[PDB]
């Protein structure tokens, strides 16, 4: 099922997620518990 | 002698290769493919190279100490 | 004792390899070889010298069995 990527790389997904403010820090150890998700900087040009 | 020695290896060893192809492991089976198939090509050109150049040669050993027994 | 660690395995080690390259030396001495005894700048008596390296086979015999128990203390 799962496939090699050892000749050519992987296939990437972007993915989208909304979650809500009551379990934003709840939700987020368990994207961290799974390493295999890698986040994107959507507040760039923000100090 | 025979030069057609070297292509005679050559069927053998591409004969032993394509077999290879439709008989690697599921598993791992990009780095089976590659690893086995792409050794035998290497093994086959070090071994054809060396053999050739003494097929016929242009320059004889001299040995001048030689103990004559 | 000795170290025991870094002084046991470095004799142990090359007594390991001190008597299997000097047995086979001498065995290649023993009997006339052409790449041992071939030339005229070379030993000439043939199996006289393998008894001499065959000696240091049994020396180095000696310091692998008397290197060899002092790990065996641990």
């Amino acid at each position: 099922e799962k496939e090699e990527a050892i000749f050519r790389s992987a296939e990437m997904a972007l993915v989208q997620f909304y979650i809500p403010q009551e379990i934003s820090r709840d939700s987020a150890y368990t994207l961290g518990q799974l390493g295999l998700v890698q986040f994107r900087d959507l507040n760039s040009k923000v100090r | 002698s025979s030069f057609y020695t070297v292509v005679g290896v050559f069927i053998v060893v591409s004969a032993m290769s394509v077999l290879f192809w439709i008989m690697a492991p599921k598993n791992n089976q990009a780095v089976w493919r590659s690893t086995v198939i792409l050794t035998l090509a290497m093994m086959f050109l070090m071994w054809a190279i060396t053999f050739l150049c003494q097929l016929h040669p242009l320059v004889a050993p001299r040995r001048s100490d030689l103990r004559p027994e | 004792p000795v170290v025991s660690t870094g002084k046991a395995w470095c004799c142990t080690v090359l007594s390991a390899f001190g008597v299997v390259i000097l047995s086979v030396i001498a065995h290649l001495f023993n009997t006339n070889h052409e790449s041992f005894v071939g030339s005229i700048n070379d030993p000439e008596d043939g199996p006289a010298v393998a008894h001499t390296v065959y000696l240091a086979a049994l020396v180095y015999l000696v310091f692998f069995v008397f290197c060899g128990f002092q790990v065996y203390l641990a």
